[PDB]
């Protein structure tokens, strides 16, 4: 099902959802998997999530010229980590229309992050105000609250079986949350559950850092995170 | 360094 191109991989999700993954080399820790979503919606793309890089995020934008060649009407980012914004200059370059949690936007300088163009909000009750995310088709975003990041967004693709819960969510077979530095560790378990309650018709949950999973990864990383409240 | 998951 994975196709390469250049040193990305593209996976087909949906008819028309693919996973993007790019890979970081850390001396002797190994290549890190970052996952983010490529969207078809009628006559445009939506992107979620850069890749680590400018570089590798110019080669998901030439995959998508040559596999889908629609314009690419926006993208979405996550939280402010490099993972998930490392490529903003070259989305930007490619005159594309970024959008990011406020939060994000705010936490990007220190984080050494460029900021996207647009700022989300959300209201009290998780789901993304419409008027901040103009023509959005398909992509639901909800802040799910604090856990991974304070900033940390979700994405589930309407008409689809698939939510993406980005760095919030671990994969179901996940011996630990990983690194719990800057963690929200007590809102964590209602973070993750309220991802699950917001796409409740989402049997495939796609994750930054592991391959598409069950809903077994939602209630596994909120049962992890009880352990730390 | 930030590297999502790997802290440095
Ligand atoms: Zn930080
Ligand atoms: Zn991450
Ligand atoms: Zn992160």
């Amino acid at each position: 099902g994975d196709q390469r191109f250049g040193d990305l991989v593209f996976r087909q999700l949906a008819p028309n959802v693919w996973q993007h993954t790019s890979y970081l080399d850390m001396p002797g820790f190994g290549a890190v998997a970052s996952n983010g979503l490529i969207v078809r919606d009628g006559g445009r793309v939506l992107v979620v999530d850069t890749a680590w890089t400018d570089d590798q995020t110019a080669q998901i934008l030439n995959w998508i010229k040559q596999e889908i060649n629609l314009p690419v009407a926006l993208a979405v980012v996550t939280h402010a980590h490099q993972d998930k914004m490392g490529g903003m200059d070259a989305l930007h370059a490619a005159g594309i229309a970024t959008y990011a949690n406020a939060l994000s936007n705010q936490l990007a300088p220190q984080e050494g992050m460029v900021a996207a163009q647009h700022s989300l909000t959300f209201a009290a009750n998780g789901w993304v105000e419409p008027a901040t995310a103009p023509n959005f088709g398909p992509l639901k975003v909800f802040y799910p609250g604090p856990g991974h990041t304070s900033d940390n967004i979700t994405v589930g693709i309407d008409g689809t079986d698939i939510a993406f819960g980005g760095c919030l969510i671990k994969d179901s077979k996940a011996k630990s949350l990983g690194n719990l530095g800057d963690a929200d560790t007590e809102h964590y378990a209602a973070s993750a559950r309220a991802f699950g309650a917001a796409f409740p018709k989402a049997s495939m949950i796609v994750m930054s850092h592991s391959a598409p999973d069950s809903r077994a990864a939602i209630t596994h990383t909120a049962r992890m995170a009880d352990k730390l409240r | 360094x930030x590297l999502x998951p790997i802290p440095e």
